[PDB]
């Protein structure tokens, strides 16, 4: 069993933290929240650590 | 025994199978009946994306259980379109995609016209006539939409 959002659409269970279905691009529900405990692949992790570094200037 | 798959659109197709059939099996199954090539096929369940190698066996799929099928072109991406007023949004699109066609996906899902959407990528505005392959624009990118809005 996957942790993750299921898309209510074709039910795939998605990363945590990914904004749209990885199937059928269908937004993230509102009110689902992240684990307590995420530990993203290796591929989302240098995926979320690349959009902080492009927030952040120094 | 049967199984059933559901598209997106609201039909179910139904099939006939055997247990130690493989993805690929069912995929070509799916062909026969609705003309869609495999390579464009993605079956889920159990919320996981099924590997053609495997059987629904492996995957503990029994008589009457239900698949869900979602079609993707062959070769593309995804991409998410960050807005300025809340959304992130997502797209389906391929490398070789003028920036012209990607703002005409994103008029599509926000009823945005073109010539009201800025796109910026790594700091840079992106022009309508090269690709998303000139931008090296690849897989889960995140682009930026700035609208225009007049007066
Ligand atoms: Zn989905």
């Amino acid at each position: 069993m996957p942790v993750g959002w299921q898309c209510p659409g074709c039910t795939f269970i998605n990363k945590p933290t990914r904004p749209g279905c990885e199937m059928c691009c269908r937004a993230r529900p509102e009110t689902y929240q992240i684990p307590a405990s995420y530990q993203p692949d290796e591929e989302e992790r240098a995926r979320l650590a690349g959009e902080e570094e492009a927030l952040r200037q120094y | 025994m049967q199984i059933f798959v559901k598209t997106l659109t609201g039909k179910t197709i139904t099939l006939e199978v055997e247990p130690s059939d493989t993805i690929e099996n069912v995929k070509a199954k799916i062909q026969d009946k609705e003309g869609i090539p495999p390579d464009q096929q993605r079956l889920i369940f159990a919320g996981k994306q099924l590997e053609d190698g495997r059987t629904l066996s492996d995957y503990n799929i029994q008589k009457e259980s239900t698949l869900h099928l979602v079609l993707r072109l062959r070769g593309g991406m995804q991409i998410f379109v960050k807005t300025l007023t809340g959304k992130t949004i997502t797209l389906e699109v391929e490398p070789s995609d003028t920036i012209e066609n990607v703002k005409a996906k994103i008029q599509d899902k926000e009823g945005i016209p073109p010539d009201q959407q800025r796109l910026i990528f790594a700091g840079k505005q992106l022009e309508d006539g090269r690709t998303l392959s000139d931008y090296n624009i690849q897989k889960e990118s995140t682009l930026h939409l700035v609208l225009r809005l007049r007066g």
